């Protein structure tokens, strides 16, 4: 409906609800490979479910954008894509293991 | 709040299309620019007739340095080296020893005008208002050496510009 | 008190004068040596001695905020005169 | 009221503390320490090998959209074993916030280049290498950026002299500019300014 | 004791990289002489490259060798792309500096320097 | 009073000129995401369309007590950046008018002689004032140990200082982040598919000061 | 200024605006170069009593940064660095140029 | 005047730009390290010499944040007014020099 | 054996007879002082070392107060800060404005402790006192208007040099340190009164007006004029 | 994670000339307390400084000239071990001086008024 999103290089999406649903589903099913005890998995699943419910319960684009508080719905879609890519990378990185190595005795001491 | 500077779609009606086509074929905006330049040509120039006319200045202006004296003729500097302590560029070199009458007076006071940044910190830190930045700004030299002032040169500058420096300090000493 | 050195060179108020064998006098050839004629020590010696009827006298150099920090001088020792050391000014208590 | 004392924002302090706890819980493998200064600035001290994961998370996470790389610099502290301290300043426009990430590194330890995460990291890491000697492993083009060509040494290290070792002048014999050992007409005057009395009791160190 | 490598796991790879850098510098001396219109000969350039390589022959840590070859590659890149001038190439050859004596008697005569 | 006419005269020569539009339109186009990530701030972001401004998002001094508008571009090119700069000049005129109207009375420096130097009369009549003047102008005030990063909306973008103090009277570390550094780093990105004159125009619209770029 | 009436008409018509009101040159409308002496006010700390420096010392109230998490030493909701920034409102003075 | 640009062109197009900055590097950060806090103010005054008072304001804000002190309201208003004047100066310089380069 | 005291809540074991100032030194805190010197006898007259005990209603002089068991020493307490400000206010109220013309300028314990534990303002609207300068030899220059009557030179003279020629003549605000008669304080250890004087009342005459402490560079060496090897 | 037993020599990387690398003897010491003041806050960190070199007078203006780049170079270290490690890895020669703390002393105000000891003072 909108002529321009207002940002250079950010095209207008004609079907925002379906794209948001697809991206949220792809985020949710990727997180199933992360252990349940991992702190990263719980928070992102919670926020995705909170945002996914808004999309399913709001047909109006403007009201959905107001509820999401993420700016333009195209910006929301781009953020969802970035979140999915980050989820894949973190699945590869596995940043839930204990600390790799503690710093030397006096490393962050200041003033020194 | 915000505003848009270049988001305004031109109308596509025949009147506006004809106006834009006439603007393209007949150089309307170029004629406008020519008219503005012609108006500026017929305006009065803003050039002063230097050196017979001088640009406006202020009592706070910082120029050539000078060392002042008391009305009795005794020099104001007491060799305290706050000059050297506070100078950002380290352009001041001071050496002192007791005078023949026992006074605390300088024997060497050098300012490297090629190293000074004319920031005015030295006259802020003087407890006796000895070192000042005079209003002179036309002290260009033909050699690098002539810009290495010493105590004699600074005292000569102070004696030469004492009247104007005293007037400026009297006019602008209540703001400090 | 501008005095001429043996080499014909003016002596500054700091007792500065290049020696006979000093090569640095060449810089003054075809040019001049910058010397300030007024000597502050001579002028302050020429200045008279103020007499006030008090043991302690305050000096700020004259002009108020345009002078030096205010100091207090004790005029008890009659052998000499109390000298404000910022401006080098002598004060004395009447004796006769 | 106290006109001469800066106001304090407990709400922002608490928000920054909560976000620091959040990121520390999310990334236990790399985050070594979390601090919040009294002027409401969040600092994350991480292991040097977690730079890429931590920056990617802090750039792409939905609640941590720090899309803008504000600055990237290093601090040289000779007394530490890992003298060099790489600092990343990140800006989140979505939440109007700033974060600081800290990493330690010595002379011979390379770091993973962040050009994949942020594009300003290219020139920032080039400058860091030129000025300190810190090497970045996967940099598209790492070379001197600010110093003169053929310059020897890294000026911003605390052991490098202020005036350097060489100076330039025109030599008529060779009809070109030459580099010769530095020799100052007037030596820089080092001033001892530190007072022998402690000024801030709050930062007093144990007597050891 | 145990540290992460930069480029070479051991000294053999570092020596291989040093040989590659030496080959690259050796093949570029005539081009550098021609482009910058230097007054030196190609043999002098080769000898100077050899001398520069031989002043770090006492290095035994592979990481230091890796950093040295990285810096050498950077300097070669600056020379090939003609980013530097004749000034720096001649700065490699100390030509306007007076020959400082290395004997005790001369050092005693000239001044207080050790 | 006599400056809006100057701005209008400037706009009469460039804004609607077809030669200027040819030289500046659709040259150096940068998308919002690329601008951000390359690390852009200020006029570049506003031209690309990002609604960001430090003076309104993170106010400093009394910038939250004045009313002004933030120009926003649409195409992210040299012409949009030029329009944004002109509108910023007009908004700065408005802010100057507001400041002139609402200038308050009082002192001009913090009444803390251990940080700000005392007045000359007090220094020449008070022992504490003289001691504080002496110490401030010889040694300097000590700053508590710490590290800060403060950024402001300078006319060329986000200008930042990262200051590290070790508790002494001299700064231990001082990193200066100039907006022009990132812009000149991103010059190569913006110059793709253009000519020499377009490169000159891109540099001009990036508004690079090499003093702040090099430091 | 001092231009002739015909010249003024020509410059006004060519520029399209009345230039006499807005002159680039300053004609006696600026302040006098000599001003009466001022009397600057004192700050809030110029008090003879109840002005102890221990109650107004900004520097001494600084603290070392508070440790929130250190490696040496009920579900929780996800949190953000700050509440999301509210979208800007289009200016009513002049939304479009 | 202190910019060196290495450009690889394809006939008329520009295929590669490489800015060779560093012709105006002066070691300002190290000099600031060697100075005090008051003596380092002119260094910021000389960093971006079209926004001099803006740089001064940024450095002053950093130092005041470290010191945990607050400027008086009149000082803040003066700083804002002169920052806006300096912004006018900088924008004038930018636009006029852009035009001077382009014609 | 060792008793246990508290400094700012931190426990520390000290020998019996230890003073509050030495306990603070043990815990790393340096109490401000003007009359106290560790190599001289205790005076307790400058009153700059007043500290607050946790439950005591009156502050005590840390330089002369032995610590009791279980005492908590509040070095950075409000009462301690106010007491330090008051003492510094008196000292600077009667001190003269001679800092620029003073050889003690950049290395003065009065200036440093005024900037650390003192106020930044003066409410003294009266006139200051002036004292006639003495003469005690060609090595020590005396400007007695700057003396704070801390009696370090008297105690040093007596105890270390065995010369009982310095003392306080007068009473009240007119009390003056001097030799009364024009005797010159000449000894083999007479420059140490220049060293121990916290103010510029006693200064080196040969070194007068030559330089400032911040300019000079310090080289640590040994003395070669005898076999002591100082 | 390779293994090596070298002594962390960065001499070839620092860029310092071999003259200033091999002919310099630095002093690792805690600065002595200034006798003109009673404060002890400047005697808490170890200092590394180089040996003094020649300083002559400028023929013009009589300024203090120098030719030693490391004349103003002073480094601050928290511990003697850190300072020695830095000196060893930079390759300069060094000499370390042990810290001289003031020993504790027994002070009693009541000793000034003694019945039969010599510590009794003749004045207050
Ligand atoms: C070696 C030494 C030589 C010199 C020795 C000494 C000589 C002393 C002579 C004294 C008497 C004459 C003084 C003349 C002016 C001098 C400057 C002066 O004092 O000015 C202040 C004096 C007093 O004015 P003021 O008190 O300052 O008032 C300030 C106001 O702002 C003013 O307000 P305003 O400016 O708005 O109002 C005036 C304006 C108002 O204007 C109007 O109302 C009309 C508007 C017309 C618009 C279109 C004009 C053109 C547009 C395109 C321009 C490009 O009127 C004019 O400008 C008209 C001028 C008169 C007609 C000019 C005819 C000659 C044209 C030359 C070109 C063609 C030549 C063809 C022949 C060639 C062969 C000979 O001004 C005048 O006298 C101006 C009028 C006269 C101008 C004459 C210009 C020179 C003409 C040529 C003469 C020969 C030159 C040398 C030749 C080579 C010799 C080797
Ligand atoms: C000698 C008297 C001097 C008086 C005038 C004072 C000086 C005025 C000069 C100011 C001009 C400034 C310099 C101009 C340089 C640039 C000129 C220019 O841009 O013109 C190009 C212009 C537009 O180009 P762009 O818009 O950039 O291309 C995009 C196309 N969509 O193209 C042109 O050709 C201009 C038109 C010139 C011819 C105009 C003819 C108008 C139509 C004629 C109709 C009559 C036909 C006759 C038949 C009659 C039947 C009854
Ligand atoms: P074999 O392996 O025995 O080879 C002998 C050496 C001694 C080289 C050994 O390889 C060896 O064990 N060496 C010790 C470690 C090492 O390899 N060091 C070399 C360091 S790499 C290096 O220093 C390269 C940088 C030099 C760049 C020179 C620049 C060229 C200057 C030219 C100026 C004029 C040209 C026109
Ligand atoms: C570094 C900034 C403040 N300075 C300027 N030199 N910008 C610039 N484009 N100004 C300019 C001036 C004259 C000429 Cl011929 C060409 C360009
Ligand atoms: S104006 Fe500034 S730089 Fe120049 S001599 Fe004075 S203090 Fe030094
Ligand atoms: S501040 Fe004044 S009295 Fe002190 S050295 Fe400078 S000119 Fe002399
Ligand atoms: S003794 Fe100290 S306070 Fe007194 S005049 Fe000298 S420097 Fe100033
Ligand atoms: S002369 Fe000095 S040492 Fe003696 S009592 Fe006075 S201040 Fe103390
Ligand atoms: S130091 Fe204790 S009263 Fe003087
Ligand atoms: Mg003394
Ligand atoms: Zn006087």
């Amino acid at each position: 409906l909108k002529k321009t999103t207002g940002l250079v290089g950010l095209a207008v999406c004609e079907t925002p609800h379906e794209r948001l649903k697809i991206l949220y589903t792809k985020i949710l099913d990727v997180l199933g490979q992360i252990p349940k005890n991992a702190a990263y998995r719980k928070y992102t699943e919670q926020i995705t479910n909170e945002k996914l419910g808004m999309v399913k319960a709001e047909p109006d684009v403007k009201k959905l954008e107001e509820q999401l508080q993420g700016g333009q719905i195209e910006e929301v879609i781009l953020q969802a894509e970035n979140e999915l890519s980050l989820a894949r990378k973190m699945l590869r990185w596995k940043p839930w293991e204990p600390l790799v190595e503690e710093p030397p005795a006096n490393q962050w001491k200041w003033p020194i | 709040t915000y505003k848009f500077v270049n988001m305004r779609e031109p109308s596509m009606d025949m009147k506006s299309v004809t106006d834009r086509a006439a603007q393209t074929l007949l150089w309307t905006e170029l004629v406008r620019g020519l008219g503005m330049t012609l108006s500026y040509l017929f305006r009065e120039p803003a050039t002063i007739n230097y050196p017979f006319e001088k640009g406006p200045l202020s009592p706070r202006f910082r120029g050539e340095h000078a060392l002042r004296r008391y009305p009795s003729g005794e020099e104001r500097c007491i060799a305290c080296k706050l000059c050297e302590a506070v100078c950002p560029a380290q352009a001041i070199t001071i050496e002192a020893e007791p005078r023949a009458d026992g006074s605390r007076r300088t024997t060497r006071y050098d300012i490297d005008m090629t190293k000074c940044i004319y920031c005015g910190f030295c006259q802020e830190a003087c407890p006796v208002d000895a070192i000042v930045e005079g209003p002179n700004f036309e002290f260009s030299t033909e050699t690098h050496e002539e810009l290495l002032y010493n105590k004699e040169k600074l005292l000569n500058n102070g004696d030469k510009w004492e009247a104007e420096i005293a007037a400026n300090i009297q006019a602008d000493y209540l703001y400090r | 008190g501008v005095r001429t050195s043996p080499t014909g060179e003016k002596v500054t108020h700091t007792g500065q004068a290049y020696d006979d064998g000093d090569y640095r006098r060449v810089r003054f050839s075809d040019r001049q040596k910058e010397v300030n004629e007024n000597f502050a020590i001579d002028l302050i010696a020429e200045q008279p001695v103020s007499e006030v009827g008090s043991r302690v006298i305050s000096c700020d150099g004259g002009g108020g905020a345009l002078g030096h920090p205010r100091v207090y001088i004790n005029l008890d020792k009659e052998t000499k005169t109390g000298t404000c050391g910022y401006c080098g000014l002598q004060f004395r208590q009447p004796h006769h | 009221t106290r006109p001469t004392i800066r106001p304090r924002n407990d709400v922002v302090h608490k928000q920054l503390s909560a976000f620091g706890q959040y990121v520390a819980e999310i990334l236990p493998k790399y985050v070594q320490q979390v601090q919040v200064s009294c002027f409401n600035e969040l600092e994350i001290f991480i292991h040097p090998d977690g730079v890429i994961p931590v920056l990617t998370f802090l750039r792409d996470h939905t609640n941590a959209q720090f899309k803008s790389l504000a600055d990237l610099t290093a601090v040289d502290v000779p007394t530490r074993q890992n003298r060099f301290e790489i600092v990343y300043n990140l800006l989140s426009l979505r939440f109007n916030s700033r974060i600081r990430v800290k990493t330690y590194t010595d002379e011979l330890t390379p770091i993973e280049s962040s050009v994949t995460v942020y594009k300003a990291a290219n020139w920032y890491e080039r400058e860091i290498w030129d000025m300190f000697g810190v090497f970045f492993a996967n940099h598209p083009d790492l070379r001197r950026i600010l110093t003169d060509y053929g310059f020897e040494g890294h000026p911003f290290r605390k052991d490098f002299p202020l005036s350097g070792y060489v100076e330039l002048r025109y030599d008529d014999e060779v009809k070109r500019v030459v580099a010769e050992p530095v020799e100052l007409a007037q030596e820089f005057r080092k001033f001892d300014l530190n007072s022998p009395w402690e000024a801030f009791p709050a930062y007093r160190q144990p007597p050891e | 004791t145990s540290v992460k490598p930069i480029f070479s796991r051991d000294m053999n790879e570092a020596k291989r990289r040093v040989r590659e850098l030496y080959r690259a510098w050796y093949r570029e001396v005539p081009n550098t002489v021609h482009l910058f219109q230097l007054d030196i000969s190609v043999k002098q350039g080769r000898d100077k490259v050899r001398e520069m390589f031989m002043k770090n022959a006492h290095v035994t840590d592979p990481r230091v060798v890796d950093l040295l070859v990285i810096k050498g590659k950077m300097e070669l890149e600056e020379t090939i792309n003609v980013w530097k001038q004749r000034t720096h190439i001649m700065r490699f050859f100390h030509e306007t500096e007076a020959p400082r004596p290395t004997d005790f008697l001369s050092k005693f005569y000239v001044g207080h320097d050790p | 009073k006599n400056f809006s006419f100057r701005i209008d005269e400037l706009e009469e020569m460039l804004t609607n000129n077809r030669i200027w539009r040819n030289r500046t339109v659709d040259i150096g186009v940068v998308t919002a995401e690329d601008a951000l990530n390359y690390g852009f701030s200020g006029v570049m972001l506003r031209g690309s369309g990002i609604q960001w401004d430090l003076r309104k998002t993170q106010p400093y001094d009394v910038y939250d007590q004045v009313e002004f508008d933030v120009p926003i571009g649409s195409r992210g090119d040299c012409y949009d950046r030029y329009l944004c700069r002109v509108e910023e000049m007009r908004q700065s005129l408005r802010i100057i008018s507001q400041c002139l109207n609402k200038m308050p009375p009082g002192e001009i420096k913090v009444d803390d002689a251990k940080v700000s130097p005392p007045k000359r009369a007090e220094m020449k009549t008070s022992m504490e004032s003289l001691i504080h003047h002496f110490k401030l102008y010889t040694e300097g005030y000590q700053v508590p140990p710490g590290a800060t990063y403060t950024a402001i909306e300078a006319p060329k973008g986000e200008f930042g200082v990262y200051l590290v103090s070790d508790g002494s009277s001299r700064p231990y570390r001082c990193k200066i982040k100039a907006p022009g550094f990132a812009h000149l780093a991103g010059l190569d990105k913006m110059s793709k598919g253009h000519m020499l004159a377009d490169v000159v125009a891109i540099i001009g619209t990036q508004d690079i000061v090499f003093g702040e770029v090099d430091r | 200024a001092s231009a002739t009436r015909v010249i003024q008409l020509l410059r006004n018509w060519a520029s399209g605006r009345d230039l006499q009101a807005k002159l680039q040159l300053r004609y006696q409308e600026i302040s006098k170069r000599t001003q009466p002496p001022p009397k600057l006010p004192v700050g809030p700390s110029h008090k003879l009593s109840n002005n102890y420096y221990c109650t107004r010392d900004g520097r001494r109230e600084a603290m070392p940064p508070s440790i929130v998490m250190s490696s040496q030493k009920t579900e929780k909701k996800a949190v953000t660095p700050a509440p999301p920034i509210k979208r800007w409102e289009l200016s009513k003075d002049q939304p479009y140029l | 005047g202190v910019l060196r640009l290495v450009m690889e062109l394809s006939g008329e197009m520009v295929r590669k730009c490489d800015p060779h900055i560093g012709l105006l590097h002066r070691g300002t950060e190290k000099l600031i390290e060697y100075k005090t806090y008051l003596q380092a103010l002119p260094y910021f005054d000389r960093l971006d010499y079209v926004s001099m008072m803006c740089n001064e304001q940024a450095y002053s804000l950093a130092v005041e944040k470290l010191l945990n002190i607050q400027p008086p309201p009149r000082a803040q208003w003066i700083r804002v007014l002169f920052g806006e004047i300096t912004r006018l100066l900088n924008h004038i310089m930018a636009v006029t020099t852009h035009a001077l380069d382009i014609g | 054996n060792l008793i246990e005291v508290f400094v700012d809540g931190q426990s520390v074991m000290v020998e019996p007879g230890t003073t509050v100032l030495q306990a603070c030194e043990k815990v790393g805190m340096q109490i401000p002082r003007f009359c106290y010197h560790e190599r001289l006898s205790v005076a307790g007259n400058c009153r700059m070392c007043l500290v607050e005990i946790e439950k005591a209603p009156k502050v005590v002089a840390a330089c002369a107060m032995p610590v009791m068991k279980g005492w908590n020493i509040l070095t950075n307490s409000e009462k301690s800060k106010k007491a330090r400000e008051g003492v510094m206010e008196f000292l600077l109220a009667n001190h003269p404005l001679d800092c620029p013309i003073c050889d003690q300028g950049g290395e003065c314990d009065l200036q440093d402790q005024s900037m650390m534990f003192g106020s930044d303002r003066s409410r003294f609207l009266e006139g200051k006192r002036a004292v006639e300068d003495k003469n005690i030899g060609p090595l020590v220059k005396t400007i007695m208007t700057r003396c704070i009557q801390c009696t370090r030179c008297i105690r040093f003279a007596s105890e270390i040099a065995g010369v009982d020629d310095l003392g306080t003549t007068g009473r009240g605000n007119d009390m003056q340190v001097g030799t009364y008669i024009e005797k010159m304080f000449m000894s083999e250890l007479s420059g140490n009164i220049i060293d121990i004087c916290p103010v510029g009342a006693l200064t080196s005459k040969p070194y007068a007006f030559t330089a400032r402490p911040w300019e000079t560079r310090k080289t640590e060496s040994i003395d070669v004029m005898d076999a002591v090897g100082s | 994670l390779i293994a090596v037993d070298e002594k962390l020599d960065i001499t070839t990387l620092t860029g310092v000339p071999e003259e200033h690398i091999k002919t310099r003897k630095v002093r690792i010491f805690v600065p002595a307390r200034n006798n003109m003041q009673s404060g002890v806050n400047n005697t808490k960190k170890w200092k590394m400084e180089f040996d003094t070199r020649e300083r002559w007078e400028n023929p013009l203006m009589g300024w203090s000239s120098t030719a030693d780049p490391l004349s103003n170079l002073v480094l601050t270290f928290s511990t003697k071990e850190d300072a020695v490690a830095f000196a060893e890895k930079n390759g300069w020669s060094f000499d370390v001086e042990e810290r001289k703390v003031p020993k504790p002393k027994s002070k009693s105000y009541g000793a000034n008024f003694s019945w039969n000891k010599r510590t009794r003072v003749s004045t207050k």
